């Protein structure tokens, strides 16, 4: 389903680089009820 | 977001040495032995998550800062009044 139009590649190294130490960026969103990590679906 | 990352590590840097802090604010508990830090709105849930997890060193140096400067208050010869002294010097 479409949500909007792309972010950048430089944004997207730094994202994995912060669910790698365990803090969330602007596309985590970590979830306590399944103590996993969420990307946004579309 | 970098100028509002280097806004933070001042923001930290004040938050070390036992000093209130420029946008955190510390509401005492009882005068600040367990210190209940007020830290600025977030517009990013990203750098929210990044100071959480810094905050416990200070909460913890809380507690010893509060413990020394009450050894001022046990100003006896005891044998605590030797061991907060050596810890000012860990300090």
């Amino acid at each position: 389903q479409p949500q909007l139009v792309l972010l950048e590649e430089t944004d997207l190294v730094k994202a994995v680089l912060n669910v790698l130490i365990g803090v969330v960026s602007s596309t985590f969103s970590y979830n306590q009820a399944l103590q996993s990590f969420a990307v946004k679906q579309g | 977001l970098p100028s509002q990352e280097t806004c933070l590590v001042e923001d930290l840097l004040y938050i070390l040495i036992g000093v209130d802090g420029r946008y955190i604010s510390v509401q005492p508990l009882v005068g600040r032995q367990s210190r209940s830090f007020s830290v600025e709105q977030n517009l990013d849930s990203s750098v929210k998550e990044l100071v959480n997890r810094i905050l416990p060193v200070a909460t913890n140096y809380s507690t010893v800062t509060r413990f020394v400067e009450e050894n001022s208050s046990f100003e006896y010869g005891q044998v605590n009044h030797a061991l907060g002294a050596a810890m000012r010097t860990l300090g």
